[PDB]
C-alpha cells in the first residue's frame, strides 16, 4: 500500500499567521496519464470529511484562496496563507492513484494561544453513589493551554494505576482552551478502608505539580 | 447536486450481521469508483472496501477481509456493506465515498449490552466548580442541560467514556461565582432518549 | 455543488 505520511501532525496557529503541511507518500503518484492523484481533505469538528484540493493545486467548491496545494512526485505542501477561525479541523492528505485508496494520518490544526495553567477542581462520590455500592471520584482540569497535562491519583499516598479513565472536550470558541476530567473508580469496600483521597496534576502553565484532595467523611 | 445518504447502521450483537445501505444521487453512479471508509471516534480515517465501475474488482484490507462484503446495484444506483461476524473494534462512523464526496457518516456500535437509563449522581461544590456524574447507561448518546437551557456560560459536558462494564459514562462541570452558592438553585436537566428518562438532579454544597 | 470528479484513477 501506499504510505501517506504528514507532518506536522499538531499545529497550532496564532490567528493571522499561515500554515504549512507536510506530505509525502512511499511511491510516485504520478498515474499513467501524466496526472497526479493527490488530495487534501478537511473535515471540521463533528462534521465528514470534505475534499479541498484535488490533483495537488485544484481548488475543490467553495474553497477560498487562501488554501492553495503544490508539490510533485512523492513531495506535496497544503498552504494556508492566513488561518482564519473556520479552518480549524483535520487535515487529510491522500491518493488515489493507487489501489488501495490511502489517507495520512490527519493534522489537526488548532488555535494557539499563551499558555494557561488549569484549575483544579476534586470531587469525591455521592452519599447516593456509595449507597448503590460504587464509588467514582472526580478531577477536573478546567480552561487550560495546551491539552498536554498529566493527572495521577494517590490513595493514602499509594501511587494510582489502572483504575481511571480521562476524557477532553474540544477547544473552546472563545478562549481557546481545553478542559479535561479524570475519574477514580473503585468498590464501596475499596473506598472506605482508605482515607486520604488526592488528584495531582501537571501542566506547562504550572511551576509544580498541583495536588487537590479530601479525606473520606468531610 | 451530488448526494450519498447512508443507512443500516445501529446496534448489533457481537459476531451478529449489519448490513449497510448507501442512496447515491446527482451523477452518474455507474461510471465511477466508490468506497466504504469508517472512523473511530478521535482516530484517522480507516478504508474498509472498495469496488470499480462495474464491480468487478474489490479491495478489503486484512482488518475486514473475510468477514465483509461490498457491493454495488447500479439500476438502483445503491452502495453496499455486508458485515459479517462483527467484533468491537467494528464499532464506528461509516462514511459512504466517492473520493469527492462523503456521505454524513451512519455509527455502528457492536455491543451486547441492553437499553439501560443513567443514575445522575452530584458533584457537589472566587469561582466555585459543580457537576452532574451520568454514569451507567446505554447506548449513546445522552444530553445534558443547566437550569432548563438557562445557564450555559461556563458549562462543559465532557464526552462519553466506555466503562469495562459496556456502559457509558460522562460527566458535566460548571463553574459560577462562589457567592451564588445559597443564592441560586443549580440543577442539571438530564436526558437519555433511547430509555426515554428524564432526570433533574439538584446539586447542593455539603 | 453539482461538479463531479473521475477521482480514483482506475477511472481511467
Amino acid at each position: 500500500d501506499i504510505v501517506m505520511t504528514q507532518s506536522p501532525l499538531s499545529l497550532p496557529v496564532t490567528p493571522g499567521e499561515p500554515a504549512s503541511i507536510s506530505c509525502r507518500s512511499s511511491q510516485s503518484l504520478v498515474y499513467s496519464n501524466g496526472d497526479t492523484y493527490l488530495h487534501w481533505y478537511l473535515q471540521k469538528p463533528g462534521q465528514s470529511p470534505q475534499l479541498l484540493i484535488y490533483k495537488v493545486s485544484n481548488r475543490f467548491s467553495g474553497v477560498p484562496d487562501r488554501f492553495s496545494g503544490s508539490g510533485s512526485g512523492t513531495d506535496f505542501t497544503l498552504k494556508i496563507s492566513r488561518v482564519e477561525a473556520e479552518d480549524v479541523g483535520v487535515y487529510y492528505c491522500s491518493q488515489s492513484t493507487h489501489v488501495p485508496w490511502t489517507f495520512g494520518q490527519g493534522t489537526k490544526v488548532e488555535i494557539k494561544r499563551t499558555v494557561a495553567a488549569p484549575s483544579v477542581f476534586i470531587f469525591p462520590p455521592s452519599d447516593e453513589q456509595l449507597k448503590s455500592g460504587t464509588a467514582s471520584v472526580v478531577c477536573l482540569l478546567n480552561n487550560f493551554y495546551p491539552r498536554e497535562a498529566k493527572v495521577q491519583w494517590k490513595v493514602d499516598n499509594a501511587l494510582q494505576s489502572g483504575n481511571s479513565q480521562e476524557s477532553v472536550t474540544e477547544q473552546d470558541s472563545k478562549d481557546s482552551t481545553y478542559s479535561l476530567s479524570s475519574t477514580l473508580t473503585l468498590s464501596k469496600a475499596d473506598y472506605e478502608k482508605h482515607k486520604v483521597y488526592a488528584c495531582e496534576v501537571t501542566h506547562q502553565g504550572l511551576s509544580s505539580p498541583v495536588t487537590k484532595s479530601f479525606n473520606r467523611g468531610e | 447536486e451530488v448526494q450519498l445518504v447512508e443507512s443500516g447502521g445501529g446496534l448489533v450483537q457481537p459476531g451478529g450481521s449489519l448490513r449497510l445501505s448507501c442512496a447515491a444521487s446527482g451523477f452518474t453512479f455507474s461510471s465511477y469508483g466508490m468506497s466504504w471508509v469508517r472512523q473511530a471516534p478521535g482516530k484517522g480515517l480507516e478504508l474498509v472496501a472498495s469496488i470499480n465501475s462495474n464491480g468487478g474488482s474489490t479491495y478489503y484490507p486484512d482488518s475486514v477481509k473475510g468477514r465483509f462484503t461490498i457491493s454495488r446495484d447500479n439500476a438502483k444506483n445503491s452502495l453496499y456493506l455486508q458485515m459479517n461476524s462483527l467484533r468491537a473494534e467494528d464499532t464506528a462512523v461509516y462514511y459512504c465515498a466517492s473520493g469527492d464526496y462523503w456521505g454524513q457518516g451512519t455509527t455502528v456500535t457492536v455491543s451486547s449490552a441492553s437499553t439501560k437509563g443513567p443514575s445522575v449522581f452530584p458533584l457537589a461544590p472566587g469561582t466555585a466548580a459543580l457537576g452532574c456524574l451520568v454514569k451507567d447507561y446505554f447506548p449513546e448518546p445522552v444530553t445534558v442541560s443547566w437550569n432548563s437551557g438557562a445557564l450555559t456560560s461556563g458549562v462543559h459536558t465532557f464526552p462519553a467514556v466506555l466503562q469495562s462494564s459496556g456502559l457509558y459514562s460522562l460527566s458535566s462541570v460548571v463553574t459560577v461565582p462562589s457567592s451564588s452558592l445559597g443564592t441560586q438553585t443549580y440543577i442539571c436537566n438530564v436526558n437519555h432518549k433511547p430509555s426515554n428518562t428524564k432526570v433533574d438532579k439538584k446539586v447542593e454544597p455539603k | 455543488h453539482h461538479q463531479k470528479l473521475v477521482f480514483f484513477a482506475e477511472d481511467v
